[PDB]
């Protein structure tokens, strides 16, 4: 062998259950040798298999000396130092995938955030979030999810997160330093942006205007916009007051790609408050009437789309007067 | 398909 001795847990007890998590540390090389220890990698491999099919299954074995246990483990395999256009795929999917899977544990209707308040705390939620820059797609979307989960039930870090996500962010406008998983980043910000109270603190208010603008001006923008798009939106939900210097904002960074500022604009135009649009209304459509002859032409049909909507439609009429001008005749 | 989290 080379990681003790077990097997699948009929027995009834939780001890085995500890020992697995325990041999679950061994790490393996699917790196620098892939060919080696096939049929220990496959042991460890059906072992989380296992594991899962159990903490799923069966209630009440989550259980109070289990959760430094599961931790360390999650610990002991993820928290790793990353390799460096196509991407990179982690070798180790084969282990780690599960180690995500089995993480989620999370969801076990008989978590007891209160007992686990003891091991998910600070250093790691951390080192969780350092690797959101992982180039393995499949991996961000299990972090985005998991530490979604740890934020929505751990109240104890809600307050730490917010501020290491502001310093992410912070250092990939400014500091310059890419930093590679912000899509997954703005999802969650969203559903904690849609659920923030009102009003808006302006520490919030603020982010928006010092943050979430800025990012329309980066250059990979396109590869994370949609979702940049849905916190700008959620904001102007909250608060419809932002609108004024959100839409300049965007007027400011537009340009191709001009589309996708023509779907923020209309998912803008659907929540505005008609004393808010009179604000903009004229420098908007300034733009939108070049786009409609933008030369090019999945720019000009989008820019038409416009005349579909029957709200915005309503918003012209209420101002035909000083809007219609804004075509010839 | 992320819930909002009441913040």
């Amino acid at each position: 062998v080379l990681l003790h001795i077990r097997d699948v847990p009929p027995a009834d007890q939780e001890k085995l259950f500890i020992q697995k998590l325990r041999q679950c540390c061994v790490l393996f090389d699917f790196v620098s040798d892939p060919l080696s220890d096939l049929k220990w990698k496959e042991v460890k491999r059906a072992a989380l298999s296992e594991m899962v099919e159990y903490i799923t299954h069966n209630r009440n074995v989550i259980t109070e000396p289990i959760y430094p246990e599961v931790v360390h483990m999650f610990a002991v395999n993820m928290f790793r130092t990353l390799p460096p256009d196509e991407p990179t795929l982690e070798a180790a999917w084969p282990h780690l995938q599960l180690v995500y899977e089995f993480f989620l544990f999370l969801e076990s209707p008989d978590f007891q955030p209160n007992i686990a308040k003891k091991y998910i705390d600070q250093k790691f939620v951390l080192q969780l979030l350092e690797l959101f820059d992982s180039e393995d797609p499949r991996e961000r979307d299990f972090l985005k999810t998991t530490l979604h989960r740890i934020y929505g039930k751990f109240l104890g870090l809600r307050a730490y997160i917010r501020k290491q996500i502001n310093n992410i962010f912070y250092r990939f406008i400014y500091e310059t330093e890419h930093h590679n998983g912000i899509a997954e980043l703005l999802e969650i910000l969203g559903s904690i942006i849609n659920g923030f109270a009102l009003p808006l603190k302006e520490e919030h208010k603020i982010f928006l205007l010092k943050v979430l603008l800025p990012l329309h001006k980066v250059k990979s923008l396109s590869v994370y916009h949609p979702q940049l798009a849905y916190c700008v939106v959620q904001f102007l939900e909250k608060d419809s007051t932002l609108t004024e210097p959100v839409v300049m904002a965007l007027l400011k960074y537009w340009p191709p790609k001009e589309v996708m500022f023509l779907n923020e604009l209309e998912e803008i135009l659907d929540v505005i408050e008609p004393s808010e649009f009179v604000k903009i209304m004229e420098p908007l459509f300034r733009q939108l009437a070049k786009c409609v002859s933008s030369p090019h032409f999945q720019v000009a049909e989008r820019a038409l789309y416009y005349w579909n909507n029957e709200y915005i439609m309503s918003l012209i009429s209420d101002n035909a007067a000083k809007i219609l001008p804004i075509m010839f005749p | 398909r992320l819930q909002p989290i009441p913040e």
